[PDB]
């Protein structure tokens, strides 16, 4: 019952993109189509699902019983970097090469602010193995849902008369603000 | 040496009779009896606020349509509808500038920044109401709805229902007619007038029965499955107005028939989830606003079948 | 058989890639540990000083303070029927020329809007409230961060004999009544619960 | 008789102003004094003139020779003298090579015309030869050659012939008069077509507002058990060769595959009457029916008029203009073509002349889309016209093609029901033309 | 002090070494993509996604090389020098090209070619072509709704107050986006050095064209006799000029009775403007080149020649062994 | 000649906030006042200068396959040193920006400029580029923070303007109140870019 509540809070009540201001740059970058959004979502889900357990083991097996808690951040980012490299090492080989249209947002997966953010959040909340895994999966699913909804709204807006001066980024920011209001309605629930 | 000077164009050469202005005027005619009941119950200040909102809306639109070098299409009676529906969402103890700010936000940002009429994807009036509630919670929460002459009530029916004190709530007939001690928003206290207005619009052909029927059916089923009263949960709060006039917006609803059923079911589920376990006494506005975001996703999976197409089993995209 | 017998030097270029990284990592550590040392000491000192400042304002007097060995704190928490433990952090005793002046108690109540608030309360000998303060909060800067302002100053003068309740109205009625901030209610209730548990601890101890 | 019923999904309900000319008797035009006959009265390859200036021609003499296989000859309507073999204005807006013949007053029949035979000995090959020699094209509006339609390729199988009697456009009443007056000729033409194709099944589809025509056809059929009559609900796109197939047989024509792949052969009642008349008498196609009506016509009526008579003579024979017209249309109000002048001659596919006044020809300027969704509900092909129009208006042909814009039948109604008074069908036509053009310059 | 420095150094070094070795091993496996000759042509391209292409972008052109699936000179917008720089990475090429600009062959402006009727609908050329081809008196003229302006990506076309477009030669870059977008097939490409253009597209006979427009072509054929280099031909009842054989003699301009040929009477008149430095008293140009224009006696330098006639073709500028004659345009205005 | 152009690319021509849209999380998260934006901009400028100089000093031995680990190691070392100093000496700014001070290592601008300009240039161009980017980031953050604070609190730099009876717009200091504001600003700039 605790795992379900943790997942629900991570997905709906405390969405990482629309509430906590973490995954914003790829949110505005690769949300022009539905397929690219789905691919980015599944890649990011794999990255956090692999990273959470490794960060938990590294923090609780080495850093804590050594009085070396000031290296945490740099150690953490090192691991994430290697993982992202391996992801960038696979997508060009086996995954379709036409998906290399992200345009600098592929090496910025380390910079996505949601992997390291969820790692620090899991460390600060004193969770366990299963709780950390569920929190990471819930955060990834929330990111995927938000980016898919944004891509659908943009595809709908493709046939609207945005006059001449707003066009891409201003109307993307206004749409994100309206979605943020709608999710501000989804708050105050105690779980 | 007489010429003819005829006209050349493309087919067809005949059209129907209905237009946009007729539709909006019919909507206003449907909304009139609720305004009459509000003026009877809350007094002369309940009408003036409405006027203020309407004026502001029209003025804003004209100014924008003058500054962007566009034809002034203010005679389609759309800003009047937006202003009236926004004014129906206000308490009786609100200052004069709240309506002006809400109308400016509803017209300038939500509507005219996306192209104009029919080019937006979200409800203007509900978004302006949500912005006003978040910005100024003191003027819109639980005390502004009670008139200053009454000093015995001190609570609206939904707040008493959430608190568990179902011994002092008004009777079901009083909640259905809105005539004995029922307080709230000025255009939501009576369910008979809104039902008559919705039936008139169904008869004319502007709206359909699907969303209004399925919204209320889902609410009743949810209320019956948890051990509550289905009739009370349907005649209190802003549910009839939302079901008949605000969830049937043209620019925010799906165009098919199955998408409308899914949209209504989702709205009815989220409304009761926020009502029963949320941090608000009512969740109609956010349930409708959350289904304006998922609408483009429903519309890509509920398309009909073309004539003469027997479909290929997912082999064209391979 | 390692993908068709890679030709010898394919291993040698491995030794080039790791070593440099190793060196870089060492250099990073060779900085950070030194930057760890002196700052840490200063940080600790500053924190301690700040903490004692937070005490010296809560009980305006010229006296000394003594701290319990924290086993009595756990004994007090175990008794009286405290539902949620570990919510009492520090209890201090004031001493001025031997006579007991009062107590200073720090507690973190749960059930806030955004987590845990830290509330410090001081009390004189006879049951009164000489003032409260907020040490740590994570609330909204424009909505829940107003507790550390003029709202605190109204807490003084209340007797430490009965409980305190919150009323959602401008009228303050009479005794043991707290008027909440408009648009911010859960934060007021958390501080009220913390003050109530402090009063219960004082009533148990001073008898 | 066993009369069945049929209907389809979608459509509109126009005012159906046919009551004006329905009760008026049938009129006959006077003898013309000058005829202009174009060289392209069909689709395919235009003919070549075989007459010179100053020549003398007979009634029914050929004045044009077909070029290829998809082509029909062109004959003369009156007997007189040829005065010009130049090019003259056409109904398409541009000048077309024609032959001008001045009448003499006497109708001298060419001394080479004799009846072809009877139904019991003609057989299929001679029936097809007679159809080709008489220059019969489709009178339903498309003017497709009939001898090409009756030549079924060996890789296709058909088993039924359907006659189209569901006249659906407003103001038009010629088919009602033809069915009520010449039902026996319609039945004979249906039997001839059935023998030519080689099937044993035949259906006739008539709408339910022509019950007298249904009774006349039932009486004319007699005791034949291979012929049936259907009643269809009165709707506008009912008679468009596809909804007729869906209503009568229940089958669906595939995506871009012609009705011949559904096993049916669709033909008009006027074509059947012309086939029967040409078999009985031996004369070619030189005369048809018309409906002169509108808002600026003094005395609207249905009149039989030869081929080559200008529009102005027809207008003058029906009273004239009560007021200044604002629009002259060749055909119906939902699929007609607006004209520039009144020197246009009538053709084999002309079914009516509609003149509108200045007040009835005014349509408001288009406005913004309000997302009402009625155009989705009225489409018989189950498309979404708003998306295709919005994609076509900003030059996105790939999105138009991916949204199935190539199977629209250009039927009107989607543009008829719009509250914002837009031009959806024109945008769909532009998209279709661009998609068709891009397949030739890139392949 | 020793351990506090020793432990983190060892831990971080071990982590870095293990991660580096693993990353090298993974790179030796998954990087078998084996695409050689890194693009190196995108820098020599300058591309702006104009439209004289159809490979999915200039980066797609950079990726498409080393496979031999694309032409060397597939990009005409950049020019021959741009293609030379693009495929100069491997080299073995050299070339040059000629610059061109878009032009409109029509001069009927809303008063010489009026309208037959009134048109209702959208203001676009193709939409007007749906409504029976338009409402203009001339069936081959300009509609005037500016589709070509709408499809131009570089902003070079402006619709004038007379109804005909105007093209800025400084902003037009030799593409054809406005050429296939015109429903009337009116927009064409002409070299920037050409000033003699027949501006009409009427395919009718004499009387009908004369009634249709003020400056129509009636196919009289008087412009063919004036030309002697066989550069202008009349077919399909319309005249056209071949730009590869036109010497710009300005003889057909003044012979047209309906004023369909562009250009002004300011040309030539420089018969034997011979530099005295590099002719040897040649005596060869005096005899004949179709006009007399030279006649004299020996003509020792400086030359004494009166200039009052001849057409100024330009043949006497390159046929000389030393090219002592200089061509200079000097006339009234 | 080649230094002033790199220094002055910076704020106007290639502004990271208005023209590139990078580093959006601290832009939309901490800009509820005119003081947080300035401190965040100064800290990011110091980290950017140090990281750019360090990376450009070593563009001769780093291979292509392990560039990201070395880059993040250097950036994280500089971030840790700066954060330790700020914790020691400026505790109020640390408490105001607690979560985003460890997150300067991943800021979408430092890594982007490291792999695009610092890797293939000298020690003098990278320094000027870092200074220009830091100045542009600081100016944009200060402008956005002042605009948000004036509307949502009724005071600029802590000095009240409208009196003590003013009722603020509390949505401007909320997460949905940033997006719209930023969008409008960008639109205005684009208009003045395109109509001039
Ligand atoms: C919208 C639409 C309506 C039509 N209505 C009729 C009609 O009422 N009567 C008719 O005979 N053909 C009508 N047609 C033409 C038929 O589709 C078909 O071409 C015709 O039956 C062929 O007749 P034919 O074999 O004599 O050429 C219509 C076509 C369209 C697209
Ligand atoms: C049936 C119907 C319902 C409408 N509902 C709303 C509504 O809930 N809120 C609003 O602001 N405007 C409403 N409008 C009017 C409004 O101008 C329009 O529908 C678009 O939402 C404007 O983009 C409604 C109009 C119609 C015809
Ligand atoms: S889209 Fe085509 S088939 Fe559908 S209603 Fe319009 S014209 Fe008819
Ligand atoms: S009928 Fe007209 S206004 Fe309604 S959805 Fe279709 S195109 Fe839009
Ligand atoms: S025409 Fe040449 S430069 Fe332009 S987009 Fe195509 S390939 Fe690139
Ligand atoms: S040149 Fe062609 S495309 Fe341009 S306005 Fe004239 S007709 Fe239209
Ligand atoms: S005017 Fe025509 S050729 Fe010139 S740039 Fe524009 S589209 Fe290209
Ligand atoms: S006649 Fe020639 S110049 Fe005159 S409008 Fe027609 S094409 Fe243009
Ligand atoms: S300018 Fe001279 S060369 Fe050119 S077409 Fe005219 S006469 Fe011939
Ligand atoms: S002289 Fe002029 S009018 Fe005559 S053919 Fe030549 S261009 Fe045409
Ligand atoms: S043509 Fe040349 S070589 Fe001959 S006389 Fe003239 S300048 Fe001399
Ligand atoms: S311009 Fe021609 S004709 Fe005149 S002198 Fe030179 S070569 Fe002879
Ligand atoms: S995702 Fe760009 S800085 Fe956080
Ligand atoms: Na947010
Ligand atoms: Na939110
Ligand atoms: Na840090």
């Amino acid at each position: 019952m605790t795992l379900i509540f943790i997942m629900i809070s991570a997905i709906f009540v405390n969405n990482f993109v629309l509430s906590r201001f973490l995954g914003i740059c790829p949110f505005l970058g690769v949300s022009k189509q539905v397929e690219t959004a789905v691919g980015m979502g599944v890649a990011v889900t794999f990255v956090m699902a692999l990273a959470s357990a490794i960060t938990y083991v590294v923090q609780y097996a080495i850093l804590d019983p050594l009085s070396l808690g000031y290296l945490q951040t740099i150690a953490f980012i090192l691991i994430i970097a290697a993982l992202v490299q391996l992801v960038e090492m696979i997508i060009k080989k086996s995954s379709p090469s036409l998906y290399q249209a992200l345009g600098v947002y592929l090496p910025l997966i380390t910079t996505n602010c949601a992997v390291l953010g969820v790692a620090l959040i899991n460390i600060q909340n004193e969770y366990n193995f299963i709780e950390t895994i569920f929190n990471g999966v819930g955060a990834a699913l929330g990111f995927t849902l938000a980016i898919v909804l944004f891509a659908g709204i943009r595809e709908r807006l493709e046939t609207s008369a945005v006059p001449k001066a707003l066009e891409g980024f201003p109307i993307a920011l206004l749409t994100a603000g309206l979605m943020a209001i709608a999710f501000l309605g989804f708050s105050g629930m105690k779980l | 040496m007489n010429e003819l000077n005829l006209t050349v164009s493309s087919s067809p050469h005949i059209r129907a009779k209905h237009s946009t202005a007729s539709i909006m005027q019919n909507v206003i005619i449907a909304l009139l009896p609720a305004l009459a009941v509000a003026g009877y119950v809350f007094g002369l200040w309940a009408l003036a606020l409405v006027a203020i909102c309407v004026i502001s809306s029209v003025a804003t639109e004209a100014v924008i349509q003058k500054l962007l070098k566009k034809p002034i299409t203010v005679n389609d009676w759309s800003a009047v509808v937006t202003g009236v529906l926004l004014a129906f969402n206000l308490p009786i103890n609100a200052p004069w500038w709240i309506g002006v700010v809400g109308s400016v936000f509803a017209i300038a940002i939500v509507k005219q920044c996306f192209g104009g009429l029919g080019q937006n994807f979200i409800n203007p009036a509900l978004a302006a109401r949500a912005f006003l509630l978040a910005s100024w919670p003191g003027h819109m929460t639980s005390t502004a709805y009670i008139p200053l002459t009454d000093t015995v009530t001190t609570a609206t029916p939904l707040a008493l229902l959430k608190a568990g004190e179902t011994g002092s709530m008004p009777s079901t007939l009083d909640l259905f007619t809105g005539l004995n001690g029922v307080y709230g928003c000025i255009g939501e206290i009576s369910a008979l007038a809104l039902l008559i207005g919705g039936l008139y619009l169904i008869y004319k052909g502007i709206i359909s029965w699907r969303i209004p029927t399925i919204y209320l059916l889902t609410i009743a089923i949810f209320a019956l499955l948890v051990g509550q009263d289905p009739i009370v949960h349907m005649v209190s709060g802003g549910v009839m107005l939302g079901a008949f006039f605000m969830a049937t917006d043209y620019a925010s609803s799906p165009v098919t028939a199955k998408g409308q059923i899914i949209y209504a079911i989702g709205c009815g589920l989220i409304t009761m989830i926020i009502r029963l376990y949320g941090g608000y006494p009512e969740g109609c506005s956010y349930s409708i606003l959350l289904m304006n975001v998922a609408t483009p996703l429903i519309e890509r999976f509920t398309k009909e079948r073309i004539y003469g197409v027997t479909k290929i089993k997912k082999e064209a995209k391979a | 058989m390692e993908t068709k017998e890679k030709v010898q030097i394919d291993w040698k270029v491995v030794f080039k890639l790791g070593l440099i990284l190793f060196v870089i990592s060492a250099v990073a550590a060779c900085a950070l540990a030194l930057t760890n040392y002196v700052t840490a000491g200063t940080i600790e000192e500053m924190n301690v000083q700040t903490n004692t400042v937070a005490r010296q304002e809560v009980l305006p007097k010229a006296a000394d303070f003594e701290a319990v060995p924290a086993k009595d704190v756990e004994k007090i928490a175990s008794e009286i029927g405290m539902e949620k433990p570990e919510e009492l952090l520090e209890v201090y005793i004031g001493k001025s020329n031997g006579e007991v002046v009062g107590y200073t108690v720090k507690t973190g109540p749960t059930s806030g809007y955004a987590g845990e608030v830290q509330v410090l309360t001081g009390i004189s000998a006879d049951g009164v409230i000489t003032g409260i303060t907020i040490i740590k909060s994570n609330e909204t800067p424009g909505l829940g961060a107003k507790a550390s302002g003029v709202w605190n100053d109204q807490f003084t003068g209340k007797s430490a004999k009965e409980e305190l309740v919150v009323v959602k109205g401008t009228t303050k009625e009479g005794s043991n009544e707290i008027q909440a901030i408009t648009g911010s209610t859960i934060t007021s209730k958390a501080v009220t619960s913390g003050v109530n548990m402090s009063i219960q601890v004082y009533q148990n101890l001073s008898k | 008789m066993n009369v069945k019923h049929g209907t389809f999904k979608g459509g509109i309900h126009p005012p159906y102003r046919k009551e004006s000319t329905a009760e008026v008797p049938l009129g006959f035009g006077k003898k013309p004094e000058m005829v202009i006959i174009p060289m392209s009265l069909h689709i395919g390859a235009p003919c070549t003139p075989i007459v010179k200036k100053g020549d003398t021609v007979f009634l029914g003499q050929r004045v044009g020779e077909p070029n290829g296989f998809v082509s029909v000859p062109v004959h003369a309507s009156v007997s007189g003298k040829v005065i010009a073999v130049e090019e003259r204005p056409h109904a398409s807006g541009d000048r077309v090579m024609s032959v001008v013949i001045e009448s003499d007053g006497l109708d001298t029949i060419d001394p080479s015309i004799k009846p072809y035979g009877t139904l019991e000995d003609m057989d299929a090959d001679a029936i097809k030869k007679m159809v080709l020699n008489a220059g019969i094209v489709g009178l339903g509006g498309a003017t497709f050659p009939t001898h090409v339609k009756l030549a079924i390729p060996p890789d296709k199988k058909v088993d039924c012939v359907v006659l189209n009697g569901a006249e659906c456009e407003p103001y038009l009443t010629a088919d009602h008069h033809l069915m009520t007056s010449q039902a026996e000729k319609v039945v004979m033409g249906l039997k001839l077509a059935m023998k030519s194709v080689g099937v044993e099944k035949g259906f006739i589809g008539v709408e339910d507002n022509k019950t007298d025509a249904i009774e006349a056809l039932v009486k004319a059929i007699g005791n034949d058990s291979r012929l049936e009559v259907y009643s269809l609900h009165t709707k506008y796109p009912q008679g468009a060769e596809k909804q007729l197939i869906a209503a009568i047989t229940g089958r669906e024509v595939p995506s871009g595959a012609l009705p011949a792949d559904a096993g049916v052969v669709v033909m008009n009642v006027g074509t059947a009457a012309q086939i029967a008349e040409s078999m009985i008498t031996g004369l070619p196609l030189y005369k048809r029916y018309l409906t002169c009506t509108g808002d600026a016509i003094k005395n609207p009526q249905t009149i039989e008029i030869r081929i080559g008579v200008p529009f102005q003579s027809v207008i003058d024979q029906c009273g004239g203009f009560s007021s200044e017209p604002g629009k002259v249309i060749s055909g119906g109000p939902m699929m007609g073509v607006t004209q520039f002048v009144t020197d246009i001659p009538v053709m084999k596919g002309t079914s009516g002349i509609l003149c509108l006044t200045k007040e009835s020809a005014k349509i408001a300027t288009p406005s913004n889309c309000i997302h009402c969704g009625k155009c989705v509900g009225v489409c018989p092909i189950h498309l979404q016209p708003l998306n295709i129009a919005e994609y076509s208006q900003r030059n996105m042909w790939d999105k138009c093609e991916s949204n199935n814009a190539m199977d629209c039948i250009e039927c009107g109604s989607c543009s008829y029901i719009c509250p914002a008074k837009r031009t959806l069908v024109s945008s769909i036509r532009v998209a279709k033309r661009e998609i068709i053009a891009q397949r030739r310059k890139g392949n | 002090m020793l351990n506090a420095i020793l432990v983190p150094v060892g831990i971080l070094g071990v982590f870095g070494l293990i991660f580096g070795i693993g990353l090298a091993i993974a790179a030796k496996v998954f990087e078998v993509y084996e695409d050689p000759r890194v693009p190196l042509v995108r820098a020599a391209l300058p591309g702006a996604n104009c439209g004289g292409c159809g490979l999915p972008g200039c980066d797609a052109l950079a990726a498409n090389i080393v496979g031999g699936s694309a032409a060397i000179d597939a990009c005409p917008v950049g020019g021959a020098s741009c293609a030379a720089a693009v495929a100069e990475i491997m080299g073995m090429e050299a070339g040059s090209a000629v610059k061109k600009v878009a032009t409109v062959i029509c001069q009927g402006t809303c008063e010489t070619a009026p309208n037959r009727a009134e048109y209702y609908g959208e203001m676009d050329c193709r939409e007007a072509m749906i409504a029976s081809g338009g409402s203009k008196g001339c069936r081959y003229g300009c509609l005037g709704y500016g589709t070509c302006k709408a499809v131009c990506p570089f902003d070079a076309i402006v619709i004038g107050e007379d109804g005909l477009p105007k093209v800025d030669p400084e902003k037009c870059t030799s593409c054809g986006k406005c050429v296939e977008a015109c429903p009337k097939s009116i927009m064409t490409l002409v070299p920037e050095a050409q000033e003699v253009i027949v501006k009409c597209h009427n395919f009718d006979k004499g009387k009908i064209a004369r009634l249709s427009c003020t400056t129509a072509c009636i196919a009289c054929g008087a412009c063919v006799k004036a030309c002697r280099f066989d550069a202008i031909t009349v077919e399909n009842n319309c005249a056209k000029i071949d730009y590869d054989k036109c010497r710009q003699c300005y003889e057909c301009v003044d012979k047209c009775p309906m004023n369909c040929i562009s250009g002004d009477v300011e040309y030539g008149k420089s018969t034997a403007y011979i530099i005295e430095e590099n002719c040897i008293a040649c005596g060869l140009c005096a005899k004949n080149c179709p006009v007399n224009a030279i006649t004299g006696e020996i003509k020792k330098p400086p030359y004494v020649i009166d200039h009052d006639m001849c057409i100024g073709c330009g043949i006497c500028f390159d046929k000389c062994r030393k090219s002592a004659i200089e061509m200079r345009p000097n006339k009234t205005k | 000649m080649n230094f002033m152009k790199n220094l002055t690319r910076g704020i106007i021509r290639e502004n990271p906030t208005f023209v590139l849209v990078l580093g959006m999380c601290p832009t939309l998260a901490v800009t509820t006042s005119a003081i947080n934006g300035m401190g965040m901009g100064l800290a990011t400028m110091l980290v950017l200068i140090g990281s750019n100089v360090a990376i450009s000093a070593l563009r001769k031995v780093i291979p292509d396959n392990i560039r990201i680990p070395a880059f993040v190691v250097v950036i994280a070392s500089f971030v840790t040193i700066v954060g330790m100093l700020m914790k020691a000496y400026v505790p109020a700014l640390d408490a105001a920006l607690g979560i985003f001070i460890p997150l300067i290592v991943v800021n979408c601008i430092i890594l982007a400029r490291a792999e695009a300009f610092a890797f293939s240039n000298g020690i003098a161009d990278s320094f000027a580029d870092a200074v220009g980017m830091g100045l542009g980031f600081t100016l944009a953050l200060t402008i956005l923070g002042s605009i948000r604070e004036i509307l949502g609190a009724g005071s600029i730099f802590g000095f009240s303007l409208f009196g003590a009876a003013y009722e603020p717009v509390l949505l401007m200091i909320l997460p949905p109140g940033a997006f719209l504001t930023l969008g409008l600003l960008i639109g205005l700039i684009n208009w003045k870019t395109k109509k001039a």
